[PDB]
């Protein structure tokens, strides 16, 4: 992969509608396969990197398998290039360092579905000048994700218009708080 | 949502999306100059010269904008016209909403 | 109510705006000149230059509407579409209704 | 369905639209050049010039579609809007249906 | 903290809103936080602990902003001294020792809410002579807890009126085994 | 234990009374306990190992005990004479080797109870000529369960009528996949 | 659940209590002396001293309670009461339950 | 159905108890004095003696009594409070009613 | 709403009024001194002297009013009792209200 | 499913079994020889012996079964019976199909 | 409908079944000899011989069928089982409604 | 509830029905020898001689016996099957409920 690649997302409702559907992506277009696990309750997620175009084919013969229509299909998502900060986060599991700054706030956000979680901060980052701190996905939760990010209370603002625009009927909660305590951090 | 609008001018078109845009009632609009249009006038067909404008914004703003309009227009009776989209991009309704 | 299609000339689309509007099907017309057309003939890839044409009227008198058009269309299979818009200027739609 | 963007260039248009007849994922494409974009950019209003693409397919083959623009367009947020209209010469809905 | 502290415990329904409640409450005392995390399916518990009258401030202003009436809060309670045998369990994770004697019943007992359980073990090793043995939270199970007590026979009898009139409508089973199999200590 | 042993099966709704069925077995019967553990939502499930008349003395008593009738007892099975292929999948957690072959296809299975999957493979290792090659049983998960198997293509199409056949409405889904690609085997 | 009852004299009202006790009926009672009692005896207005009981127990307990209460009364026609309470704090229910 | 109230005096809580006897709007009334009260008065803590007063009457005569005890009392924004019972001696009732 | 406990001295009672008062949680109390309480300990019947409590206060602030008495009673396992009425004078509802 | 039917001699009942083995309709066959049968002929009772079959199949083979030995049994009008079983161990179930 | 039986020796069953053929309550029957039964008796398993009766009916004559048994029967507690058929051979229903 | 099996001999049927009595899990017992059963193996048609058992009791006892036939057949899939009468007689329910 180059320095900047794109990403391929598709939930679904069965273990092993899932093992087919992967089989279908990966024989039409050199792509790499990141994620094929078993998603609580009895679903599965994938997860494709690789070059635009190759992305775009793998989906196309995916979408045909999966049944866009019969039910088996939650969510899907394509993102052509994903934003530096979000990389290290998906391909190892990453923790909260110090916060240097006490004057900044922060602001939490919980999602229904993992497609609606990586595109929302995505867009986030590109916009406005915040940073990552924390992402979570489903694991025996039952699809629910959250993520958190730290700013300057102006800059939070604008981000936090952002997120409703992107992730519409998906949000459940957002909150934001000026001037958390240290343990919050420490608790991350 | 797309509202759309027509003037006589090129120039009357894009006093009015300046307008919305400083009020922050918009996102961004498109301009179609020289176009033809007929109708009947006084028992008689005529065509003339038409501009063509395309605003785009977000679905809670849509009263508002709607209302401005009407208020600045230079025809006696304005043609306005409201469309709602089936789908769009998520990314660039992010976009939108952080613009409005 | 919108109703648009296209035509291969400028002239071809003005004749069948005046032949609806006599009949008192439609209130006015607006015509977009000199667009490109790509499609496949013959398993090939081709371009062409084509008009737009843009109709506005009241639901009720959409099925009378549409079957003039087909009679008097030149191509052998036209494109007609109809979309229904989500709000307007109330004055506007006293207008149309007084024209038709 | 009737699927919109806009590019910066008409050569760029054109690319779009042959990628996706060459998939069989649409059936015709309809092309206008020269158009003015007004919106803000630092704060300041600012004017360009763009051009349009419309897209014709049916409705089962929207996600493919709006997938395969997406990977490929030019811009960092492309705008992609769908519109689904309410009726339809039926001859035409058999050629699109055929045709793809 | 002191030999014998007291300790407040909050369940939300919302990950999000768990983090604001528990800044507000480090705001208004100095108690420490045990525990701040999400629970099953997107749910959240907290853990406070310190002197009697700082907790109860803590929980005054936690109250205000959880929405004690929007459907938010779940469960709370406030123990005034927890008794000596239950915290080794809440710090850490505890084992099952040996059982020294064979003619000892056990009790085991399921409730629906922490708050409920917490609170019903202690009630119990304060007016009967029983032992605490093992105790289980919710993790990933969704709300669920259990835990299991050692005595004679008609001690356990008399424990077992107490932790029914505790758990009132949130008690889901209890049942009470005379002369256990010893595997059953064992795979405990 | 002989080299051929017999299996008994228990799934319960409720922790309290496994503890309990449990204890009826052993002490009925020499058999040796393999799992007690709580199963997602609060649920329990129960092994037992041994000579084939012990383990049905055990679970007649268990079977008095659980409520057979009461809506405590989810499923149950005893299998005489456990395949050799399976036992070790029981005893410990196993991974999936390399493959071999590249012309061999695969089935993949998902059922809505534990003891529908050990059956159901149990059969179709008796009767046709597959492999086995993962078993994944309920963990955090809610019930379901899934097992896949390996060999040639006709071979597979056989075992696949044996599956329907065991599990009747217990099946949730199966798919068969013509010459899978090296990563499914890698990830798996 | 409270049940309140009166008696004439202080020494009948702690007799009432210990025999309640001993059969595990309650769990404890509350004595207050020396009130003031109004009413009307032979339509002549008069008042006279009183002692009020308060005894607390559990919800299954009350229908045997208030029977052995109306056998050993020492008033023709007894006042009994029931109150049942909204809340109350779950350890004090705990000690109720293992008390009776 | 009970009532309750408090007053600053012995004597003034006898005055209302057979003002509504003397109308038949209760059947007996039981008097509490020398207690003690504490509240707020002008940003400050204070303390004062008090004695309450409780009345036994009828469902159907709640509304009247409440409205004649409301006229006759001497403070300026009496507590007046009315608690329901769940169950009561059945012989008592039948008391209660023959009274009033 | 009505909240009741009891304690082993008046000393003790008065200081639990002043700490809710100052924290703005009620509007009043009322105490009853010297009172006798009989029950069970050690399977032994025993007497001895105490002192009961009356807070009154708004329904949405029970919650945290129980939980503060918790916190500071001097007993291991304190009685706490809620009683909700069914119907009060107007006017002390809004003093009540005003002074919380 | 279970299907039930009985034939003069024992040669017949081999000879149908054996042919709805061939075409795959069933897994296995039962045959019990030398049975007494005892029925009305023309206003006369008279006996004689026959030969009973079981078959056991899958319930969706049922019509195809019932059909074909319809066509191939030597009685005029042949008694055929099918009954549904409420239980199965499951493994033979397994089996059924796996040879069907 | 199906109705199953047992008796201690050939003969008792073949004159149960004449007197069920003469009354018009059967169409036929089945005898089936030379069986063993197993079962207990005073503490103590014993086995004896047995023979089967199997009689084919209409499910309008059952109950009148299984009253005439009982009567004539040859054992004290005589053990009758009545089965019915999910399916049949609609030809052989309608000779068995002839016969009866 | 009737339960049906087979087996190679009759000595192997006879000690499975006296295992199941001696548990008190059955009532009685009927063996039938000397019968031919017809299947395949290895693609070739073959008949054998085999035992059929029929096994008397209780809906209540049905999941105990068949969990129990299980752990003692001698074949490596055994054929099993339950069947639920429609009707019988009352006096034969008590019985078999009195040996159980």
């Amino acid at each position: 992969d180059p320095e900047r690649p794109a990403l391929g997302i598709l939930e679904l409702s069965s273990y092993a509608r899932g093992v087919k559907v992967a089989d279908a992506a990966l024989k039409a277009a050199p792509v790499k396969l990141l994620k094929c696990e078993p998603v609580e309750p009895g679903r599965a997620l994938i997860m494709l990197l690789g070059e635009p175009e190759d992305v775009a084919k793998a989906m196309i013969a995916a979408l045909d398998v999966a049944g866009l229509g019969s039910g088996n299909l939650i969510d899907y998502a394509l993102i052509p290039e994903i934003h530096p900060q979000l990389l290290p986060f998906l391909k190892e599991y990453k923790k909260s360092e110090p916060i240097k700054d006490p004057n900044k706030a922060i602001i939490v956000a919980e999602v229904s579905t993992v497609a609606a979680a990586i595109e929302a901060a995505d867009v986030a980052l590109r916009l406005a000048n915040v940073e990552l701190t924390s992402m979570r996905l489903a694991e025996h939760i039952g699809g629910r994700a959250s993520f958190t990010l730290i700013g300057d209370k102006e800059d939070v603002e604008k981000a936090a218009r952002a997120i409703r625009g992107v992730a519409g009927e998906r949000l459940l909660d957002l909150e934001i708080i000026e001037k958390p305590v240290e343990a919050l951090i420490g608790n991350e | 949502a797309i509202i759309e609008t027509t003037t006589p001018t090129e120039e009357e078109a894009k006093a009015i999306a300046k307008k919305l845009l400083e009020n922050r009632l918009i996102a961004e609009a498109i301009i179609t100059p020289a176009l033809t249009k007929i109708y009947r006038e006084n028992g008689e067909i005529k065509s003339e010269t038409v501009t063509r404008v395309t605003l785009y914004t977000e679905e809670e703003n849509v009263p508002k904008a709607v209302t401005y309009i009407k208020a600045i227009h230079p025809d006696p009776i304005p043609p306005i016209i409201v469309i709602t989209p089936t789908d769009a991009n998520p990314a660039y309704k992010g976009w939108v909403a952080f613009e409005t």
